[PDB]
């Protein structure tokens, strides 16, 4: 019966005030405000997050914290594996579920509706529809980035020795 | 990252207030994003946001704003394994062989001819973590290999620490908060309430290691050259355990450096010692905060805030957008002095003429003698003992200074380095009578729109990064969220920019705007009232529903 709703103001410079009666409706507002402007970065950086730069974009690009797509992939591999995602959704709070349920609602709701006003990278296939998992990979991404994030390039790297002196 | 809260005893209204001037990307997963969100009766909070985060991370409500600043602290050590002399997959923890485990990633690449190939990869694990190699550096050979310990891995309080500080009330409420969750990856937190309290937090998640564990645990050369290492064949080195800390393993909040005040509190990415230099920082874990002299960003906060006289919104704002370069108060008098000391050296006239004209600051019209300046900087900067007065411990505010002009041979060499750094300059294409903003820019669409401010690292608060890209230089990151918040009676007022506008898209109708603002540096009211969001002449709005 209540579901997700959102109120959306938006005043100069694009800038929303979203409105909602609990965190579900209040991630909705969030993430389709945030798709409006920014559909595009999100679903890049969840490709990145996913660890599937070079199925998308093949291993001669980058992200945009300039790692190599392979590397970058392994990386992401690793770090956002199933039981690592399940055990940081596992000790959410009701509160922050229900944010992330929302937010997830919201961005895909807006992709749905879509039609490029907006939007500049409309029927590519990395923009699709995403689920609150992709949320947690993002947010596990920025959780390092003041540690073995910044050794990525080092994880890959790191292979035991041969026969050399 | 600079932040500033003021409090009763200095804002000129007898309120709190807070500068917040984050430096961050211009694109990518941590491009901020302006929102304000509200559930009626218990939530209500305005400010910025990164991508893909159903939370404000830097902003203000009613009686409170806070920012955050990347701090010194380490959140997450090195371990130096010892490996089996027979078998370089294994490695000894008091005396003991254990085996590495091996984990494999499964990755799909597209190729030339649009196939996915698989790709499969080993990823190595310790004990204490994945390892990791730093060719030259941290090797993985026959004796030795660097394993590495992520604090924040099982940080899974991040996105619940928001939501709090997203509910604080004031500053003592902030506080309690954070204090209690302590799920803060790697950031400083500063803020200032309505009754006039001036916060400061060194409040992150941090590795602990009990005192008398340090000197023995620690080792020493790789300690020594920045690095949080430690000896990984000896099981007394794990993280020491408190049950005061919110995650097994980390610094209890108590041991982490905290500055309540009513006059002020500062930073700029140094430790916690200098927040406010009356009363100093002291006797932490060197995991969590050292006494190192600080860099021109502080200095030149300091010099700002020390003193008797009231602290106006607009000094504040002032403070950003004068773009000057404290780092020329230090070099560029004795700089000068060189200058006229070698009138009759053809290669040193246009230099000096340019480092003379200078305005010392980064803005839009501020003429060559800050690529000069900057070029002779760097250099400057790898020279040994070139200062007049090295940094001096007792006086940290105004050491290091000067050029010692008096010593042969840093006379010879300073000349060399501004020889060196002037053929330079004018070995590149830059056309006679360029102006720093015909040189810095950002890029949307057809238009290169010209961007205040320089780096960091040569004292410019408006801290501003580029890069070459063909004849000019490209934005990537610096001020990006600014807010600046003030407690009057009606509610409270924030002023500030999103300096590379809302939206990544260039085909949204905000994709430019703040950023031409930016250009003129002119910052905006954050309606956050009702009434403020009713009187905005371009209001839109839309109501949408879906069915769970």
């Amino acid at each position: 019966p209540t579901g997700l709703a959102a109120d959306i103001r938006w005043t100069a410079y694009g800038v929303p005030h979203i409105r909602a009666k609990d965190e579900r409706g209040l991630g909705y507002g969030i993430g389709y405000a945030y798709a409006r402007d920014n559909a595009c970065l999100l679903a890049e950086e969840i490709v990145t997050a996913r660890g599937e730069r070079a199925r998308y974009f093949g291993s001669e690009g980058k992200s945009s914290a300039e790692l190599d797509n392979l590397p970058s992939d392994i990386f992401y591999a690793w770090l956002n594996q199933p039981e690592a995602l399940q055990a940081f959704w596992q000790a959410q709070t009701p509160a922050v579920r229900q944010l992330l349920e929302g937010y997830a609602a919201g961005f895909n709701r807006f992709l749905r509706e879509a039609d490029g006003k907006t939007t500049s990278c409309l029927g590519q296939p990395w923009l699709r529809a995403i689920a609150t998992d992709d949320l947690l990979r993002l947010t596990r991404r920025l959780l390092v980035e003041g540690g073995v994030g910044q050794f990525a390039d080092a994880l890959v790297a790191a292979a035991p020795p041969g026969a050399e002196k | 990252s600079n932040a500033i809260a003021v409090g009763s005893e200095r804002s000129a209204d007898g309120k709190g207030m807070l500068l917040a001037n984050p430096h961050f990307p211009w694109n990518g997963a941590m491009r901020f994003y302006q929102m304000h969100l509200t559930i009626p009766g218990r939530l209500d909070v305005m400010g910025a946001s990164l991508p893909g985060l159903p939370v404000v991370n830097i902003g203000f409500s009613r009686h409170l704003a806070w920012t955050h600043t990347v701090d010194t602290s380490s959140h997450f050590t090195l371990y130096r394994l010892a490996l089996d002399p027979k078998d370089p997959r294994r490695y000894l923890v008091d005396g003991r062989s254990l085996p590495l485990e091996e984990k494999s990633v499964a990755i799909e690449v597209r190729g030339a001819d649009g196939k996915l190939s698989r790709v499969e990869h080993k990823v190595y694990q310790s004990i204490y973590g994945p390892l990791v190699v730093w060719p030259g550096k941290l090797d993985w050979n026959r004796s030795e290999a660097y394993a590495l310990r992520d604090a924040n891995l099982e940080n899974t309080r991040v996105l619940q620490q928001w939501y709090s500080i997203n509910q604080a009330s004031d500053v003592a409420d902030l506080r309690r908060r954070v204090e209690a969750l302590q799920g803060i990856p790697w950031v400083n937190t500063l803020a200032a309430d309505e009754q006039g309290n001036a916060l400061y937090m060194n409040q992150s998640v941090v590795p602990y290691l009990k005192p008398e564990l340090i000197p023995a645990c620690a080792i020493p050369q790789l300690v020594a050259e920045g690095l949080p290492a430690l000896q990984g064949q000896d099981s007394r080195c794990a993280w020491s355990r408190d049950p005061a800390a919110a995650q097994a393993g980390i610094t209890p909040a108590a041991q982490l450096p905290v500055l309540l005040r009513r006059d002020f509190v500062q930073n700029s990415n140094d430790s916690a010692w200098l927040t406010n230099p009356a009363s100093p920082l002291q006797g932490f874990s060197p995991l969590v905060s050292q006494e190192k002299p600080i860099g021109p960003r502080a200095r030149y906060a300091l010099s700002r805030l020390q003193g008797k006289q009231p602290l106006e919104a607009k000094t504040l704002e002032e403070m950003v957008t004068a773009n000057h370069v404290f780092s020329a108060d230090q070099v560029l008098p004795d700089l000068l002095r060189l200058c006229r000391d070698n009138q009759g050296e053809k290669s040193l006239a246009r230099a000096c003429a340019a480092l003379a004209q200078w305005d010392r600051g980064a803005n839009l019209d501020s003429g060559s003698g800050f690529v000069y300046f900057q070029r002779f900087m760097q250099r400057f900067a790898e020279l040994d003992g070139a200062w007049k007065e090295p940094f001096d411990a007792q006086r940290p505010l105004d050491t290091p200074q000067g050029i010692a002009l008096d010593r042969p041979q840093v006379a010879t060499q300073v000349r060399q380095a501004l020889a060196d750094a002037a053929a330079e300059v004018e070995k590149s294409g830059i056309p006679d009578g360029a102006r720093w903003g015909d040189l810095q820019v950002s890029t949307r669409g057809q238009e290169r729109i010209a961007i205040p401010g320089g780096d960091g690292h040569f004292g410019v608060y408006n801290a501003i990064q580029s890069v070459r890209k063909g004849d000019h230089l490209e934005v990537v990151g610096g001020t990006s969220y600014i807010q600046l918040v003030t407690f009057p009676e009606e509610g409270p007022k924030a002023r500030g920019l999103l300096a590379f506008s809302q939206s990544s898209d260039p085909r949204s109708p905000h994709y430019r705007d703040q950023t031409e603002l930016f250009s003129r540096q002119q910052w905006q009211t954050l309606p956050f009232s009702d009434r403020q969001i009713d009187a905005d002449p371009q209001l839109q709005r839309l109501s949408i529903r879906e069915a769970a």
